[PDB]
């Protein structure tokens, strides 16, 4: 039960949800210290060399930017510490860590979660403060009210699982 | 401009709770893994992640959504690497690659 | 981020559950285990055929587990044994294989 | 500070006392000087010592 | 404010309506095994101490302690022990170069900020050294926090 | 079936002993060194049968 | 330090502003609720003085 | 046979692993490139949440007891069959010496680092060859003196013989030896405030004994004669020295001191007062 | 505590009329809305602060530093 | 040293290291460290 059906895994956030009618039915607004802590592998390609190198010229400390980087050998180097060697470029075939930015659907949940509509993914909205923000036309599938109830956020770390998880 | 409805307006004797915004948000990206089951730990001062029970995974098996289980519970948790014989099949394989 | 292996990659399809023979058990495991004490007398390293020697895996990242090398990260465990003098029973058959002494004679064994 | 109240408490009792503000005008901001830290174009200085008797 | 939403002044709370401060105290103290190994609070330097902690150790005095009044923040060493290690014992990486000691000091918490209240030193009842830090922070009412 | 179960081996007479990465042992602070209860349980099973080979 | 009132409360010259406008309702600005008679629970304000019903 | 795994960093190569660890990523990296050394750390911290190699070594034991659902008969076949295997080990006198030794230590009201420290005393001798007996009584007395003289505290021969009936010669020469068993593996303040504690003197009386203990050890004349008479010839001018009454007969019977004894050194004492007032 | 300055939602400078409101009480014995009508308040959002004010300093300072 | 102050009397003691923890002139064990000689920098917001 603690170790195959369920288990504790990373990649996920837990705090106080609250109410935002500004919001889309599908968004949800996640902290920006959030937004720094988690991570998503992206592939480096040539339609994106250009800004994935501005995330890794920018830092990690900026929120447009980067964590790790992975070559092609299969290798990581932490941003952090690699400012001392002086420059990093990027070539076809590595996958480099950024930080949630907009438009990255992630599955958001609460517990006990007894229904099917208890886990929906939703679209990432950047927004200051540390309580998750969202439209309170999704607060009856979650059977949820606005007195400290807290919240699970799963981001998946790859692109079929994402679009998979998009789809349907 | 002046509302339309009048406002029940005055004071009201209120109270602060123990609980917290700031002792409550945590996430977790790769951090420390326990012992016994080389899982992420519990607890948000051992930096410890969120646990994903049975009833997620029944959700996930509900949306018909199996590739997003599996690396749920393989590279978002833990991902061994063993070798097996092709006549008996357990875990006796002595495996010096180098 | 483990190290890579040159054995072919397939899934895990069919499983079977059966009882481990004594000869299996002999043949499987790599040592004998005889003396009940942890750690080596020094109160360090390991005993050496003891509860917890080298022959078996091993923790604490620096140790490499004399007989897969490589890391406690990628070590799946060895196996010793303990040869008895006198056979004992397991517990969760000790109905069962009184079953089977109500199913068969007990000198011609039919 | 040997009071029995905290120190960032009295600093915000003190940020609320109010002071005067006449010729403000031609104070120029702390981010629009051009010297370090302060200086007698953005700011003023002040000071309290009290002690029981 | 649907949903049990309330929505607070905002010049009410910079006047300093419902602040609160909270006072944690980390309570650390020095152990004798068999009399052999000791532990004692001192400033480990970064030369010759194992297992060091990557928190900064210039808010420590030469006692291994911090006086109160430093303001402090989290992954920061309030309290400086160490304990004495065996050459032969362990090895490990470059034990056998550090040959002191190894760092076992009490930090304060990741997320935590704030002011070193009060600290005071008292041996307890079987005479062991024990020290008591007490931290205050004034924790302004936020969107997140519940009344 | 006789390739996987047999009444003989229902029996126990060898006993398999799992390595530390099914019961990890803990040594903290290099004086207080902590073992699992399976490795208390073996050390019983070696004390029990060293005596009963002595003994017999 | 000189700032405005956006920056802290504390730097807050003016207190509280009584605004007003139309004594004497006839804009149809508000709907006054009334249990039985809205003349004889809301009462009238200084400023009717400058005008008239 | 080696088995020491050493990490390094490929890319730089220019020096042994100087290297930073990070514990809330769970890595290991080297602090030039940035290159990690090692993903997925281990923790020392979390494995030891669930739970002595100085004094038990490495043996281990488990206690057999009565279960929730069990009858008594077996119950008492199983502690029978241990104590047909408790000659395995010759561990049994080291259980019943440190029950013994722990009785009289929790008889005496010593904290617990005497008693460690007379434990550890006793398992540095134990069953050696110059021992050679004392029938345990006179080990454990000079372990609870040696475990005394190691902590820093102060236990006249008197109270431990008022303890313990070991003929103080034997008990001398066992600590000798012993003694010398010591020094083979490789103060008489502290009395006052214990005999002010026995008169109930207040703290001024207990500092100018301290005061007048440390400049009767540096006058030097009779020198000590034992620092018992010392003590209790200080206590008694200090005492003197103010208007709380006890006298000489109390005090000789409440410290177990003579009468001659401590008014043989009053006299002399009276003759050296000149040097011995502190204010 | 000790006299909250200014007001928790006007802003009018309340802290010295404390002085002036326990001298109106203990000297002239008038009732807590004459002295309030005599310090100069005018809106209730300030009388909540004198009105339902602990002042629990005194009780703070009869300890020895 | 160190400058230390007493539990009850309040006292500059200003005691080294291998001097045990005690007040001289009272017998309480409570020491205390004191505040810092340095200045702290707070904001009113
Ligand atoms: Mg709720
Ligand atoms: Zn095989
Ligand atoms: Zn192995
Ligand atoms: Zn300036
Ligand atoms: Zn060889
Ligand atoms: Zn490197
Ligand atoms: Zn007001
Ligand atoms: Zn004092």
């Amino acid at each position: 039960r603690g170790n195959l059906m369920g288990k504790r895994v990373d990649f996920s956030a837990r705090t106080v949800i609250s109410g935002d009618p500004n919001l889309e039915l599908d968004q949800v607004g996640v902290p920006k210290s959030i937004a720094k802590t988690l991570t998503y592998p992206e592939v480096v390609t040539p339609y994106n060399i250009d800004r994935l190198t501005q995330l890794v010229r920018n830092g990690p400390n900026e929120h447009p930017g980067a964590k790790y980087v992975i070559r092609d050998s299969g290798d990581r180097i932490d941003l952090r510490y690699s400012k001392r060697a002086g420059d990093i470029q990027l070539q076809y075939g590595w996958k480099v860590e950024r930080h949630i930015m907009d438009n990255d659907p992630v599955l958001f949940n609460r517990q006990p979660s007894l229904h099917k509509m208890s886990m929906m993914a939703h679209r990432v909205k950047v927004i200051p403060y540390s309580t998750f923000r969202l439209n309170l036309s999704v607060t009856s599938p979650y059977n949820a009210d606005f007195d400290g109830d807290e919240m699970n956020l799963h981001v998946p770390q790859s692109e079929e699982t994402r679009a998979e998880l998009s789809q349907l | 401009k002046k509302l339309m409805a009048q406002i029940f307006f005055g004071p009201t004797y209120y109270q602060r709770l123990r609980h917290m915004v700031d002792d409550k948000i945590h996430a977790r990206a790769r951090g420390p893994m326990q012992v016994l089951t080389r899982q992420p730990v519990e607890g948000r001062s051992r930096d410890g992640g969120l646990r994903f029970g049975e009833m997620e995974r029944d959700c996930m098996i509900a949306h018909g959504a199996a590739s997003f289980l599996k690396e749920r519970l393989m590279e978002a948790s833990d991902a061994f690497r063993v070798h097996i014989c092709g006549i008996c099949g357990l875990m006796t394989v002595i495996a010096k690659l180098n | 981020g483990q190290q890579y292996s040159s054995a072919p990659l397939r899934t895990v399809k069919e499983v079977q559950f059966g009882l481990f023979s004594p000869e299996e058990v002999r043949a499987i495991s790599v040592a004998k285990i005889r003396f009940p004490e942890t750690m080596d007398e020094t109160q360090t390293r390991a005993k050496i055929g003891g509860l917890n020697d080298p022959r078996l895996g091993s923790i604490d990242r620096n140790l490499k587990c004399q007989t897969c090398q490589e890391g406690m990260n990628e070590c799946p465990g060895h196996f010793g044994h303990i040869d008895l003098a006198k056979p004992v029973f397991h517990v969760g058959f000790i109905a069962k294989i009184k079953k089977v002494c109500e199913c068969v004679c007990m000198h011609c064994g039919k | 500070n040997t009071t029995v109240l905290a120190d960032e408490f009295i600093a915000h009792r003190l940020g609320l006392i109010p002071l005067q503000s006449m010729d403000i005008e031609q104070l120029e901001y702390s981010r629009d000087c051009f010297c370090e830290d302060h200086c007698d174009k953005c700011s003023v200085v002040l000071t309290l010592q009290a002690f029981g008797e | 404010n649907q949903e049990d939403s309330m929505i607070m002044n905002q010049s009410s709370i910079d006047r300093g309506l419902f602040r609160s401060l909270f006072f944690r105290s980390y309570m650390d103290q020095e152990k004798k095994y068999g009399m052999s190994i000791t532990e004692t609070f001192e400033k480990p330097q970064r030369t010759n101490t194992l297992r060091m902690k990557h928190g900064t150790y210039d808010k420590l005095d030469d006692d291994g302690l911090i006086a109160p009044g430093v303001r402090v923040s989290g992954e920061d060493v309030i309290i400086g022990k160490t304990t004495p290690i065996s050459p032969d014992e362990e090895e490990l990486g470059q034990r056998t170069a550090y040959h002191s000691k190894r760092d076992a000091s009490t930090p304060l918490r990741s997320t935590e900020n704030g002011i070193v209240d009060q600290v005071l030193v008292t041996t307890n009842q079987d005479g062991l050294k024990f020290v008591k830090v007490r931290v205050r922070t004034t924790k302004i009412p936020q969107i997140g926090d519940k009344f | 079936n006789e390739v996987f179960s047999r009444p003989e081996w229902m029996i126990l007479t060898c006993l398999p002993v799992p390595p530390p990465p099914v019961r990890p042992s803990i040594s903290f602070n290099e004086s207080q060194r902590g073992e699992d209860d399976l490795t208390f349980k073996l050390a019983d099973i070696l004390k029990a049968n060293i005596s009963l080979e002595t003994l017999e | 330090k000189k700032g405005i009132a956006k920056e802290h409360a504390k730097w807050g010259p003016a207190a509280a502003i009584e605004f007003e406008y139309d004594p004497w309702n006839k804009l149809k600005h508000t709907d006054y609720w009334y249990e039985q008679d809205s003349a004889k629970e809301w009462p009238q304000s200084k400023n009717c003085e400058y005008e008239d019903p | 046979p080696n088995l020491n795994i050493v990490l390094t960093c490929p890319e730089c190569k220019v020096y042994p692993p100087k290297i930073v660890e990070r514990f809330s990523e769970g890595d290991v990296v080297c602090a030039l490139c940035g290159l990690v050394l090692s993903d997925k750390l281990v923790d020392t911290r979390s494995e030891w949440r669930t739970f002595n190699p100085l004094l038990d070594g490495n043996n281990l034991s488990t206690r057999i007891g009565k279960g929730e659902t069990t009858d008594m008969r077996f119950t008492k076949e199983l502690n029978k069959a241990q104590g047909k295997n408790v000659m395995d080990k010759k561990d049994n006198e080291v259980q019943a010496a440190f029950a013994k030794i722990t009785m009289l230590c929790d008889a005496a009201e010593l904290p617990k680092i005497v008693k460690d420290c007379a434990k550890e005393a006793y398992k540095l001798c134990h069953d050696e060859k110059t021992l050679k007996g004392k029938s345990m009584e006179s080990i454990m007395a000079a372990s609870i003196l040696i475990g005394c003289r190691r902590a820093e505290v102060a236990r006249t021969f008197k109270e431990i013989q008022s303890l313990i009936h070991v003929k103080t010669k034997e008990f001398g020469k066992t600590l000798n030896i012993m003694k010398n068993i010591l020094r083979g593996k490789s103060q008489n303040l502290t009395y006052i405030p214990r005999f002010c504690s026995h008169l109930g003197l207040p703290m001024q009386v207990t500092t100018s004994a301290e005061y007048t203990a440390k400049k009767c050890k540096e006058i030097k004349e009779i020198a000590g004669k034992s620092p018992i008479t010392i003590a209790v010839v200080s206590i008694y001018l200090n005492i003197l020295l103010f208007q709380i009454p006890i006298t000489a007969a109390k005090v000789g019977q409440t410290l177990q001191v003579t009468e001659g004894t401590i008014k043989s050194g009053y006299k002399i004492l009276y003759e050296h007062r000149d040097k011995l007032v502190d204010p | 505590m000790i006299v909250p300055v200014r007001c928790f939602s006007c802003g009018k400078v309340v802290g010295d009329k404390w002085e002036s409101y326990l001298n109106l009480l203990q000297e002239d014995e008038l009732d807590e809305g004459t002295a309030l009508s005599r310090l100069g308040l005018k809106r209730y959002c300030c009388r909540r602060m004198i009105l339902t004010h602990v002042d629990l300093i005194e009780k703070f300072l009869r300890y020895n530093p | 040293t160190l400058k230390y102050i007493c539990a009850e009397c309040s006292s500059k003691l200003s005691l080294s290291r291998t001097d045990a923890v005690r007040c001289k002139d009272c017998g309480h064990r409570i020491l205390l460290k004191a505040r810092t000689k340095r200045l702290v920098q707070f904001e009113a917001r």
